Formats: C-alpha cells, sequence, structure tokens
RNA sequence: UAAGGUCCGGUGGAGCCGCCGGUAUCGCGGAUCCUGCCGGGAGUAGCAGCGUAGUCGGGUGAGAAUCCCGACCGCCGGAGGGGCCAGGGUUCCACGGCAAUGGUCGUCAGCCGUGGGUUAGUCGGUCCUAACCCCGCCCGUAACUCGGCGCGGGGGAAAG
RNA sequence: CAGUUCGCUCCCGUGACCCCGGGCUAGGGGUGAAAGGCCAAUCGAGGCCGGAGAUAGCUGGUUCCCGCCGAAUCAUCCCG
RNA sequence: GGUUGCACCGUCCGUCUUGAAACACGGGGCAGGGAGUUCGCGGCCGUGGCGAGGUUAAGGGGGUUAAGCCCCGUAGCCGCA
RNA sequence: GGACGCUAAGCCGCCCGGUGGAUGGCUCGGCUCGGGGCGCCGACGAAGGGCGUGGCAAGCUGCGAUAAGCCCCGGCGAGGCGCAGGCAGCCGUCGAACCGGGGAUUCCCGAAUGGGACCUCCCGCGGCUUAUGCCGCACUCCGAGGGGGAACGCGGGGAAUUGAAACAUCUUAGUACCCGCAGGAAAAGAAAGCAAAAGCGAUGCCGUGAGUAGGGGCGACCGAAAACGGCAGAGGGCAAACUGAACCCCGGGCCGACGAGGUUCGGGGGAUGUGGGGUUGUAGGGCCCCCGUAUGAGACCCUCGCGGGUGAAGCCGAAGUCCGCUGGAACGCGGCGCCGGAGAGGGUGAUAGCCCCGUAGGCGUAAGCCCGCAGGGUCUCGGGGGACCCUGAGUACCGUCGGUUGGAUAUCCGGCGGGAAGCUGGGAGGCAUCGGCUCCCAACCCUAAAUACGUCCCGAGACCGAUAGCGAACUAGUACCGUGAGGGAAAGCUGAAAAGCACCCCGGGAGGGGGGUGAAAAGAGCCUGAAACCGGGCGGCG
C-alpha cells in the first residue's frame, strides 16, 4: 500500500503474542503454542543453528 | 571491525550523498576506510614478513667481517667504545678468568684493564626513549658495554651478567647481533685461552 | 480494568516503581565526585515499553 | 625499504596514478575480463595474446607412455 | 635477566588488584638502623599497633602513633601528621609508608612475634 | 627554490630529543564524503484560521493578563460532558518546590522530590462448551523444534 | 495543524449492511465483486540475516616537494 | 608587520570537457576522520655469496628463562645435452 | 576654496575576555603471537533466566526469605565491613579479611517431566510427624535416557550471485546454509594392501613427489597417488569346524586390609548352546600320541608401611633513604659511601640498583599422581601322524541408471534386476579375455601413542590508543527502537593531601558578585585548553 499509516488503527493495542518464561520475549504465540524467540510450547530444544543469528544475541545477552 | 554493523543505504532523494550507513542510527559507518571502530583501506595482517633466510657462507663472512671490525682501534672508537689498551685490541686474558663468579673479583681485572671505561657507559641509561613508547614497555635500558665470551662455566656466567652492559655468550652459540648490534661494528671482545682456541677451528 | 496483572506482574511493576527515582545523596558523598542522574526515571505517557 | 605508496609518491594530481583515466581503472572490465579470459573461444574476447602472435592456441596432441615403462636416460 | 612484566599497565594491574593478605606487604617501612641490623629484619608490614617517625614530606622528624592502615587509599594515618581543615577541624593527613620509616616494633600478636626472633632475620 | 626546520616571549607544570639503520592502520582542498562545533538566514516565519472567551475586584507571593476566591459573560447541551471495554501504570492522593517541562506566562500542575492510597464465600476472572488448537502414542521423512492421519488426553470466551 | 488534515458538497443509512472479540489461510504461496490491487508507513512477486567486500566496459574521489626526458588521440581484430 | 591611496594588470578553486570565468558538476564555515594492502605465481631489475656446481626443506638433537643467531639434516629441486 | 573641526552604520588586521573541545602528555583497556591448562556436564533436577535481598540502595556485583551471606579443614595471617575514599553502627587480634578443597541453605521460572500458565498456581497417591509441617512420588527405557556445552570431529541433506568479458556443460563448491550424533581429541587402524617385478608389511600428520599424471565449450579452469625424509609405535578378540554344561549374571551373609581371591544361601540366562577349542591363512579344523605340562620362572594387578620429587599459590630473599643547594615535595646538581647465584618493571609528592612490592637462589604439603623398596592374588607357552577344514551371501561379480572424484576403457558408492565358489578355492598387480609370474584372503569387532580446538591462564610486541583499538577502556550488548525476527549508541583525567571553601558584606535568591582561599589563570566531567565564532577596544580606511 501506500505511506501514511499510523492514524489509522489504535495499533499496538492488545498483543498478538505474550512474554515468555523461557526467555522473557514478547513472542510466545497465544494463537498457536510456539516461541518465535527460542522454541517452547512444542519444543524441548532451544534453537540450533550455526548462522548465527540467534545463538550470538543470546551469548552477547547472557 | 568495520563489518560490525551492517551498512544499508541512505539513497539519493534529499540531496546528499549515496554513501551508505546504518539501520538505527546515521552517525556511524562502516566498510568505508573511515569511522571509528572500522577497517582501514586494508589492516595488518598477521601474514606479513617476519623470516628471511641467509645462505650458509653469506652468514659466515658477515661474522668474519664483524669481528675484523673489532680489532680496529679507530672502528671501536667510533662506535664509542673508549680503551686504554691502544696497541692490543682484543684482550686475551688467561683460562682462570672464566671460572670466577664473584661479582666483585671479575669487576676488578676489567678495571685494571681499561675496560671498565665502556661500563660507565651503560651505567647511563642511552637506550632512554621519548613518546608514549614508554606504555608500550621497554624504555630506560643500559647499552651495550663490552662482550664477554667464555668457553664454557655454562652459557651465562654468574658473575658477569650483574654488570652494566656486559652480556654473555659462548663460542659455539656466537651471533651477527653480538659482533655489531644495530648495525654498528666496533664493540670489545674479552676472550678465554679455551674459546679463542675452540673459536681458531670453523664450525661453517 | 486494564487487563489485568497476574501475581508475578505487580512485582515487576514494582522494580519499575523502585527505578523511577534519583539517586540518594549518601553514595554522591561515598564516591567522592559525583554520580549524575542517569536515565531510568519513567513518565507514564512517553512510555511504551516492549516486554 | 621502498614502498608502492612512495613510488606513486602523493603525485601531480593525476588522481589515477600511472594507468591514466580514472575510467578505466574501475574494475575487471577494464582489463578486458579477468583471467586469461578465452583462447580457442569463437567470440575474440581476448584478441592477440600477449605476444604479437594472435593468439596461440593449444589441444594438440601426441601420448605420453605410462610414467612405468618410461625411461629418459642419464 | 630476570622474570618481569615489562608492560607497565600489566604491572599496575597486579599492584591493584592484590589479595588483602598481600596488600599489608606493600604497607611496610624500613626498620631504623639499630633495629635494623639488631633483628637483621629489613622491613615489617607498618599497622596500628607500632609507633613510627615520618622524617619525608612536610612533617619532617615528627614521630606520633598509627591511627589507621588504610589498605584501598595504600596510605597510612599518624598522629600529629594532621592538616588543619578551613571549617574549623583538624583532619588526619595521609602519607604513604614508602616515606616513613618504622622507629619501633609493639608485638601484641603471637604469630607476629615468632616471625620477627625466627624467619625474619 | 621547496617539502620543512629552528630560535625568542607569554602560557603549561611533567616528561623530551638529535644522529644512524629498520617499519607502516605514514603526510589531505574537494568524494551531492562521514562526524563534531559554530554563524548568516532572524529575532523573521510559526505561537491567528476548525463554533471565536474572558473581564473587573479581592487573596498570596521575590515577581501575577492567563494560580485561587467572589461577581459578571460565554462555549458544549445524545453529547470536544458522565460511566465503561481496550490500553496506560501511578499518571491517583497528600505535602514541599520552579533550574527543567506546559506553542507566551506561572506562586499553578499529571513537571521535580518524598511519603501514602486498590482490603471481596455471595461482582467478575477461574469453570463450561463453541469455532477451533495443542500434546502423547502409532507412522512418515535420511532426520527434525517438520507433517497430517487413526487412537487417547488436555486447552479454548474479562461484551456467549 | 496533519508522513493524508479542515470546511462545504456528495453517496449509502434493514441491507449482497456495518461492527467487536476469538480462530483460520504465508511468499512464485495466499487473498482478490479482478486494480497486477493487497499481504505491518516495503509488492510487476514482503522483511531479516547469512552467502558477501556480488559485479560494472559505469559516476564521484585517491593526500609531501623538487629535477630530467616527454606523448598519442592513428592502425588491425573482436556479439566489438 | 598592520592597514590604505595611486599607476598597471587580474573573469575563483577542483572535476568533467575538443573548448570552463561559466547559465556544466560540486562546495555555508572551521576542526577531526578519510582511500596503493597482503599472499601465491610469472616476467624484469639492482645488489651480494658461491661456482660446474649451488641451495638445503621438514625434524629432533643442541644452546637459551623462552628465543633468535650459531651446527647437524642435501629428503628434494635446479644447472652440467 | 582647499582644512581633522567630527564621517554614524560599517570594512580589514590585531588585541583582551568568553564560547568550543581540538591538541600534547596520561591509560586498571584492546589487538596478535608463543607455551601450558581446560579438556565435558545434566532429571542424583543442569546451564540459562526472573524477582527479591544491604542502615540509608538508583544501578552493578554477590547471595537466596539461613538472602553483599552460614559451617569445616589446611594455608597466609593483624585490621576489615565489594564497585563507592559519607556518617551512624557492626566483628577480630582469645586467629578475622584473604586463598585452596569440601559441606549447609541454594525462592519462582527453565530439559522442567502431573496439569495449566504474561516467569505464577492447584492437585491424586505413599512415608512422615503434633500435622496440613516435612520427605518421596504421577512424561520414556531395562529388572538407564531427554537437555546444555567456546570451537574442533563423525554421518547425511545441499544453493546462488560470481567466473567463462554474454550464456546452458563446466566454474562458484562439496562452499554457504540445514538435520541427527560422539569425545577430550575424534575418526581411521593390524591387510582378498603396495607393484620403481624389486623392495615393503597396522593407522594418522607434517615436509616433499608437483602445479607433475589426468579431467575440462580441450575454453576458462580443476588436479592426485605410489615413493622419499621425519614423527610416534601395539597388538589382539569373535563366528564356525570339533567338544557338550566343564559356564555366566544378580541380590543378601561370611572370610579376608573396604581389597586381590574363595565359599553358602533365594532368583535369572543357557542345551533355539554358556564355556573349552579356534581367528587372515590354512590354521592340518578333529582325533591323537613322548615329556616338562597351562600350578607357571616372568608379565600384570591389588593391599599397606617407608623413602624421593611433584601437588592447598603459599614461604623466605642483599645492599644509602647520608651531607650541602634549589623546590610545595628530590627521584635534580655537587660529594662521599654500599651489594651482587640479586642494576627486571611498577610504585613512592619529580627523573631512585641500595625507600617499598620484588629478584638471583632455595623450600613446602592435604585430597591426588609416578617409581622402587613388605605381603597377597591372576597368567601367555613348547614337537610329528592319516582324511586338510562352506574357512563369514543376495556378498563376490555382472547387467541397467545415477551421484562423485584427478580418475582418465582403469575412482568410489547407491538404487533396481541376475547371481558364485570352498582355501583342493578366490581375489589383486590402472582395458577385455586366456596364459606366466608375484603378493594377498572380502562378505565379524575393538584399539593406546605422534596429528584438530581456543573457553582459560601467563608471558611478548617494527601492533593501537578514547570523532582510535572490541559495539563497549568509565553502572554495555546498557540506554534506546521495532508486532517480531532483529537492530544498537554516547559517556576516560581535581589536587601532595580535600584542605571540596568556615566567617563576613551584598543579592528576594538556592545562582552570581566583593573579601578570606600555598598555586584556584587546579574551585567541581575542574591536567592541558586549538580553530570557526561572539563582544568591546586599538590602528588604518569610510
Amino acid at each position: 500500500m501506500g505511506s501514511g499509516t499510523a492514524t489509522f488503527g489504535k495499533r499496538n493495542s492488545t498483543p498478538t503474542h505474550i512474554r515468555c518464561r523461557r526467555c522473557g520475549r514478547v513472542s510466545y504465540n497465544v494463537k498457536k503454542g510456539y516461541c518465535a524467540a527460542c522454541g517452547f510450547g512444542r519444543s524441548r530444544r532451544l534453537r540450533k543453528y550455526r548462522w548465527s543469528k540467534k545463538w550470538k544475541k543470546k551469548k552477547n545477552a547472557h | 571491525a568495520g563489518k560490525r554493523r551492517v551498512t544499508e543505504n541512505i539513497g539519493k532523494g534529499h540531496s546528499m550523498a549515496r554513501v551508505e550507513r546504518l539501520k538505527t542510527p546515521p552517525r556511524y559507518a562502516a566498510f568505508v576506510p573511515f569511522a571509528r571502530g572500522g577497517r582501514r583501506t586494508h589492516p595488518p595482517k598477521v601474514e606479513k614478513i617476519i623470516w628471511e633466510d641467509i645462505n650458509k657462507k653469506e652468514k659466515r663472512l658477515a661474522l668474519m667481517s664483524a669481528i675484523a671490525a673489532t680489532a680496529n682501534y679507530d672502528l671501536v672508537r667510533a662506535r664509542g667504545h673508549i680503551i686504554d689498551n691502544v696497541p692490543q685490541l682484543p684482550l686475551i686474558v688467561v683460562d682462570d678468568l672464566q671460572k670466577v663468579q664473584k661479582t666483585r673479583e671479575t669487576r676488578e681485572i676489567f678495571k685494571k684493564l681499561g675496560i671498565w671505561d665502556d661500563i660507565v657507559r651503560a651505567k647511563e641509561k642511552s637506550g632512554v626513549r621519548a613518546g608514549k613508547g614508554k606504555m608500550r614497555g621497554r624504555r630506560y635500558k643500559k647499552a651495550k658495554g663490552p662482550l664477554i665470551v667464555v668457553g664454557k662455566n655454562e652459557g651465562i656466567v654468574l658473575g658477569a651478567r650483574n654488570h652494566p652492559g656486559v652480556d654473555v655468550v659462548v663460542v659455539d652459540n656466537l651471533g651477527v647481533e653480538h659482533l655489531a648490534p644495530g648495525t654498528h661494528p666496533g664493540r670489545l671482545t674479552v676472550w678465554t685461552v679455551s674459546a679463542i682456541e675452540r673459536l681458531r677451528e670453523l664450525y661453517g | 480494568m486494564a487487563r489485568n496483572k497476574p501475581l508475578a506482574k505487580k512485582l515487576r511493576l514494582a522494580k519499575a516503581l523502585k527505578q523511577n527515582r534519583r539517586v540518594p545523596v549518601w553514595v554522591i558523598v561515598k564516591t567522592n565526585r559525583r554520580v549524575l542522574t542517569h536515565p531510568k526515571r519513567r513518565y507514564w505517557r512517553r512510555t511504551k515499553l516492549k516486554e | 625499504m621502498i614502498r608502492r605508496r612512495k613510488k606513486v609518491r602523493k603525485l601531480r594530481g593525476s588522481h589515477t596514478h600511472g594507468w591514466g583515466c580514472k575510467k578505466k581503472h574501475r574494475g575487471g572490465g577494464s582489463k578486458g575480463g579477468r583471467g586469461m579470459a578465452g583462447t580457442g573461444k569463437r567470440n575474440k574476447s581476448k584478441w592477440t595474446w600477449t605476444i604479437k602472435y594472435a593468439p596461440d592456441h593449444l589441444g594438440k596432441r601426441g601420448f605420453s607412455r605410462p610414467p612405468e615403462v618410461q625411461r629418459e636416460v642419464r | 635477566m630476570k622474570i618481569s612484566s615489562k608492560q607497565p599497565r600489566k604491572q599496575r594491574k597486579f599492584l591493584y588488584n592484590a589479595p588483602l593478605h598481600v596488600r599489608q606487604k606493600l604497607m611496610s617501612a624500613p626498620l631504623s638502623r639499630e633495629l635494623r641490623e639488631k633483628y637483621k629484619v629489613r622491613n615489617l608490614p607498618v599497622r596500628v599497633g607500632d609507633k613510627v617517625r615520618i622524617m619525608r614530606g612536610d612533617y619532617k622528624g615528627h614521630e606520633g602513633k598509627v591511627v589507621e592502615v588504610d589498605l584501598k587509599r595504600y596510605r597510612i594515618y599518624v598522629e600529629g601528621a594532621t592538616l588543619r581543615k578551613t571549617n574549623g577541624t583538624e583532619v588526619f593527613y595521609p602519607i604513604h609508608p614508602s616515606n616513613v620509616m618504622i622507629i619501633e616494633l609493639n608485638l601484641e600478636d603471637e604469630k607476629r612475634k615468632k616471625i620477627i626472633e625466627r624467619r625474619a632475620g
């Protein structure tokens, strides 16, 4: 679409995800059951990647 | 460093240069030769020159030349080393000199011979260095005095290292650095009968 | 309501409440020159705030 | 001892530095292409070699025997 | 010649970080000339419990008792080595033990007595 | 010739050179270059436009056109007002202040500082099931935090 | 005033209507009363990071002095 | 040296261009940052050693606090058709 | 007419004060390299994360409602109470702080596991006790496992921009990226090998062989190995043939130094075969016969006393702080003097061998390691006689199609189809087949040592130094932004000691000014204090 979108919707209001407790990010999806910052509610592993994208952020965060 | 931040384009349309800065804060850059925290044109490598071969013949001739400079009074004085014994250079002393490793007893033989005057120079710090190089270390040094060459009593002698500028060696492990430090020739040597006899023989 | 604050979230909010205080005097004497007040002071119109 | 930069100095305001124009020095097209850049090629991408003879070719033949059956006498 | 730290920056880092027991050693001061010979002990770690003389710095020839030994600021306070404050107080004057020489040894710790007689000599 | 160097006077209050042989993240006038600091524009425009509000006494105070009290006059009037859903999170209340903040102003304030205020068998959440979702087991896939079937179980409404 | 505003005017206002909350459909795929429109200020094929310092025959720019010699802008070939 | 009058001359700077004082492009001003580096291989050159020969690599012994230099190792390469 | 008689505003230069933060010196930080260490941990409830906790606490750091901590041992031992140099207050010298090992408690969340869940909450058993206190339990194996871990290692899956001046084989590349998985190295590894036909006998890695053979629009490009010199070394055990229970495991007791070794008692495996035998190569496979005869000289292990070194990161360690002078302070100048198995580098009010940490030298032990020294236990072996023994299958090998590699007729592996032989036999030596010659036994398994890493500790610099080097030297991956994935800064310096300004005048004034402040032009992001720029003034012009 077309620039000028920010007066139309009172959005963000009520989320579409919530505060995790495996990482505390605001991505534990209440309409599924999946964490998209580290995996939880569908998973017993943390995400395992050699990108690094996550692994690096996490180490610095830790 | 200098690929630490992604580098994304500010573009044209607003009348400034099209030269990339960053995403979130336009205030720094990367993958440019400017910026805090960045690369230049090409950083310094670990791969830089650090070995230089020299041929066995070529190295040996250098040793011969540097020891020849020592036996000429004029070169020794030019380097700054001042000697009482004008007609005699280098000095050979009796074989007993090695065994002595009282710092004070081995000092006295030097004083008499007139070769303490070089050691006074090294008492004065002349390896003093200006600039901020003090921060990295390796200043306030002593000047290289005479060279004491022994046959044995190990490679270092325990009554000939304490003295200023007196650096100890053996004739099996002799080197161009000891003969003419800095590529300035004209540094005194002092022999022991067993070293002099063993150097007569050529090793390579 | 506002909906709604579980038991742990009142604790978090409470941590957040503490931070919005200026640094007390006794610290600055103890350091012996000085510690500026330093941004963790909270507004309520101007504060939107990821979790 | 001497460096490449030393030899260039900072120069005359040539702004190229011994390769003439600053528009024929900006990449790999400038070279005429990277690497050898064709030889037996039907296009004359690289036409003429580096010697006057134009281009000199490869893909001629004559066997080498197995290394074990050969002997080159000494 | 000697095992060294030739970077001054690491040498300083060593100096700051030291264990508490080692910090006492930096706070040692030469025994006066009569004593130094008599025990054969070069120096010993200055404490509260001793008398000391300041011979260098602004008071010279002054002697006084050690009030405090501070290991973070690496200075010691002696009574009558003092400053006068311009708000009408008399406040202590810190000086390092390196300017100072320890005029008398007063022993009231049993380890310390074992050392002076025996090991330290 | 020069690139450049040296000396003097003031400031400064601890480090600094020359000579020779080495070395390179080694010398800037420009890149619609990057960054910091600063001037002109200007003390201009903007602080008028939409249904357009103050004004006179008196109180307080270092200071009052816009803080408060009294009087008078408006604007809004099923809706620039009242109660709530979402959201905010202390903005609530109280007391003390004016350097900062309020398109001017300020003794006022949601600003700054410090204390204090939300007390539930009988309200609602929780619970029920809905659209629909997820987990285990079987199986697949080389394999999976992937995939759905067939079984078994749980979850699922702050306007039902 | 506003990264889409203001006034007036206009169309619809029981309907194939509008509207809330939950859930569902995801990238050569969806969704589309069909504009190549839309899918989080990005759609003739979204954003993110890695490959990656992609490549250019193409624009801009490339830093201290002095001394000596001092041009060619023609010729052949080439998807040139 | 600061500033200024007179006589005379004098259309920036850099880039682009066949031609720029330009109605071609770029610059508000000052400071700081700011662009020829490394490796391999080939072709050149200068110097130096040795000579129909030349050169050793890897390694361990050795020496040293470590290490370099010093000695051994000629595997292997090149030239002598 | 000329004259300075008044030329404002303003232009140019300089000067003085401010602004500003450049510049130099300064650096408890980076960066790179060398050596060694660390070399796994977790449902026996990890790591990670959250929220509290201190006298005052805003962040950091440390801990868990026993909350900047508690206990024990050994070591060092006379002042402490983290970053933070305030006051109050607290404890120790009758042994703290600190260091090493070990222990207690170690909330909630998280593999998280009974269930759900914005980091909270509720429950069904069984032990338990006064009891709800309190302890164990309800995901998946067998009668032990998830998950984590800095990279490295193993096995699979597997791009494209780019190059070829375009473009499709080829190239990029077996790279990026994805999944499973092990260790402190991994894996390979004790011969159906090599093939200079001669010589060798497990296997890694480094140098070399070599940009050589070979591949390839025969274009660009790609690319070995045998061998050599080194390094380090170590070999064996199953199935079967033939014997046929001669055997093995588990829990409890006893004996013995808990041990080495042996016994008994309740169960299980095993006659669909434990054990004996035998194991690359036919060993003669069997059964025999002479003798020493598998006890075993050794070789290995275990127990325990001694001795030696190592190991609680800790001890001990020489010699000027003398005189005169300058200065705020000597580390300066002159003079005298001192030590060395010991003139490194920091520090101290400045430029210190002898003022101090230290240093050359030597030394220490508990848990723990190594060796021999007192005892006990286990244990390999050796000859010639007939019929030579299925002695390892969808294998060998071939057929069809690919993937891949230098692999070329001659790489390696997979899928689909066919399909042997019995050491009397088979395989290999770079085309097929047949012959000679030589080497060598696939279809069973493990394996120490030499070789990879960079979490960490130390040492080092022709390395960098606060608009540089890590994004970050200073509460940083912090502040901050974004639905999220993800993105991401800036902020270093008083002085010897704070003496960090009493007391006084003025000012509404907490600001500022006057005076007193060793230096204050060191008076509060305060060492130094550039330029652009602003004000006034001076000199010239107008």
